[PDB]
């Protein structure tokens, strides 16, 4: 201010910004065979937990 | 100026199409819909009048 004589004036204010993009879309997709579901030794529920854990 | 903090607004309603009012299906004959509950053809027949002879 002391170098401008003793003058002042208003500047225009400004912004900056960044974009968050919701651009990731990922999937799980698998078959459980009805014959295998009958013929195996126990539950196949673990494949659903495995797919959820993978996502 | 503010290049990033000024929003844009979206209307939450879609504009509908302006579409012609349909009228013809109520003006024409519908009587064959009972018989045409089956099949892919209706045969409709008319008289041929006998000729007046001199």
């Amino acid at each position: 201010y002391k170098a401008a004589g003793r003058q002042t004036s208003a500047d225009a204010i400004s912004d900056t910004g960044v974009d968050l993009l919701i651009d990731q879309e990922k999937s799980i997709d698998f078959l459980v065979d009805d014959i295998d579901r009958v013929q195996v030794a126990g539950s196949l529920e673990a494949y659903t937990r495995a797919g959820a854990t993978a996502l | 100026a503010f290049n990033n903090f000024i929003p844009e607004l979206w209307s939450d309603m879609l504009l509908e199409e302006w579409t012609a009012q349909t009228v013809f299906a109520n003006l024409v004959n519908r009587e064959y819909e009972g018989i045409a509950s089956k099949g892919n053809v209706v045969h409709i027949a008319g008289v041929v009048a006998p000729t007046v002879k001199d």
